[PDB]
C-alpha cells in the first residue's frame, strides 16, 4: 500500500517556472524527512531539496538555494517543489524519496527540460 | 522491611523514547526478583554477569532502573558488546555489564490505528555512545564535507527519527517496552537485598 507518485514537470525555458508534486500513500509525510533528488543523464544523482519532519526546517542545495522552495501539504499528503528562475543545467529526471530508515516496507520519476534560447 | 517499588517502573503509564531513556534509582528497600519474573508474562528476561535464579541471594548498594521503548528487532542490541543504531547512538551497556534486561511486547499500548509516531530514536551521532551516556541534543547533524551551521545544505539532517508503529506490523517492527536493571555494587554498604 506504500508508494510515492511524482507529478508535474515538462518543458520550460530559462527564467521559467515549474512545480513538482510527490504524492505519498500509506504514511503521513510530516512524520519523516522528505527529499527531492535529480539526475542529469551524464552526471550522478544530486540531492536538491529536503524538508525535515514536523517543523524542524528545510534544506536546500547550493545549486538551487533561493530559487527552489520545498513545501508540505498535510491534507493532500503531498510534498511540493516549486522551481523558479530555471537555468539550463537544471535539466534532469526528478525523484522524491522518504527517509524512512527502514520503518517502512516499500523500498518512477519525472522529466524536466529547460532550454537556453 | 519496605518492598522495592518495581510497580512504579514496569507499570508506568508513559514510557520514554530510547534516545531519552528514563532512569530511576532503587535503594533502601527489599526486592524479590522471583515475584517479578512471574509478575507479568515478559517477552525477554535475561541477565549478564549474574544469573536469574540466584538473584534473591545477592545484595547490592544501588540498583538503577532504565526504561524506554524500541522495536522488537532491537532488543538484541540491549546487551553488552553489541553494535547497531540503538547501541551506538541511544543506549549503550558496558562490556562488563552486570544486571538484567527485561522486555515485553507493547503493541496494545504503544501502537495505534493510523500509526503512532510519538516515539523517537537518535539516527545520527558523530561518536558512538559511551556506557550509560544519554544524548538528548537536537542540533543539526552535518554529514559530509560541506558545513551546515547556517548554510542549511542538503547533507544536514535533524538527528532524531520517529518510529512508525502500525498495529498490523510484523512482530519485529512492533513496539517493546524495555527495563534494564543495572546492579551497581560499591565499597559502601548494601541497601537493596533479596529476602
Ligand atoms: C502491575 O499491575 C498489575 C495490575 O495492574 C494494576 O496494579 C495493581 C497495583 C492493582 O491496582 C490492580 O488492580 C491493577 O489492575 C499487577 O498485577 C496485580 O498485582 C496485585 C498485587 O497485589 C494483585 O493484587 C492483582 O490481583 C494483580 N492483578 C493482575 C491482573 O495481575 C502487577 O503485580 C503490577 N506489577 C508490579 C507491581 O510490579
Amino acid at each position: 500500500q506504500v508508494q510515492l507518485v511524482e507529478s508535474g514537470g515538462g518543458l520550460v525555458q530559462a527564467g521559467g517556472s515549474l512545480r513538482l508534486s510527490c504524492a505519498a500513500s500509506g504514511f503521513p509525510v510530516e512524520v519523516w524527512r522528505m527529499e527531492w533528488y535529480r539526475q542529469a543523464p551524464g552526471k550522478e544523482r544530486e540531492g536538491v531539496a529536503a524538508i525535515e519532519s514536523y517543523g524542524h526546517g528545510t534544506r536546500y542545495a547550493d545549486s538551487v538555494k533561493g530559487r527552489f522552495t520545498i513545501s508540505r501539504d498535510n491534507a493532500k499528503n503531498t510534498v511540493y517543489l516549486q522551481m523558479n528562475s530555471l537555468k539550463p543545467e537544471d535539466t534532469a529526471v526528478y525523484y522524491c524519496n522518504v527517509y524512512d530508515d527502514g520503518q517502512l516496507a516499500y523500498h518512477q520519476g519525472t522529466q524536466v527540460t529547460v532550454s537556453a534560447g | 522491611t519496605n518492598l522495592c517499588p518495581f510497580g512504579e517502573v514496569f507499570n508506568a503509564t508513559r514510557f520514554a523514547s530510547v534516545y531519552a531513556w528514563n532512569r530511576k534509582r532503587i535503594s533502601n528497600c527489599v526486592a524479590d526478583y522471583s515475584v517479578l519474573y512471574n509478575s507479568a508474562s515478559f517477552s525477554t528476561f535475561k541477565c549478564y554477569g549474574v544469573s536469574p535464579t540466584k538473584l534473591n541471594d545477592l545484595c547490592f548498594t544501588n540498583v538503577y532502573a532504565d526504561s524506554f521503548v524500541i522495536r522488537g528487532d532491537e532488543v538484541r542490541q540491549i546487551a553488552p558488546g553489541q553494535t547497531g543504531k540503538i547501541a551506538d547512538y541511544n543506549y549503550k551497556l558496558p562490556d562488563d555489564f552486570t544486571g538484567c534486561v527485561i522486555a515485553w511486547n507493547s503493541n496494545n499500548l504503544d501502537s495505534k490505528v493510523g500509526g503512532n509516531y510519538n516515539y523517537l530514536y537518535r539516527l545520527f551521532r558523530k561518536s558512538n555512545l559511551k556506557p550509560f551516556e544519554r544524548d538528548i541534543s537536537t542540533e543539526i547533524y552535518q554529514a559530509g564535507s560541506t558545513p551546515c551551521n547556517g548554510v542549511e545544505g542538503f547533507n544536514c539532517y535533524f538527528p532524531l527519527q520517529s518510529y512508525g508503529f502500525q498495529p498490523t506490523n510484523g512482530v519485529g517492527y512492533q513496539p517493546y517496552r524495555v527495563v534494564v536493571l543495572s546492579f551497581e555494587l560499591l565499597h559502601a554498604p548494601a541497601t537493596v537485598c533479596g529476602p
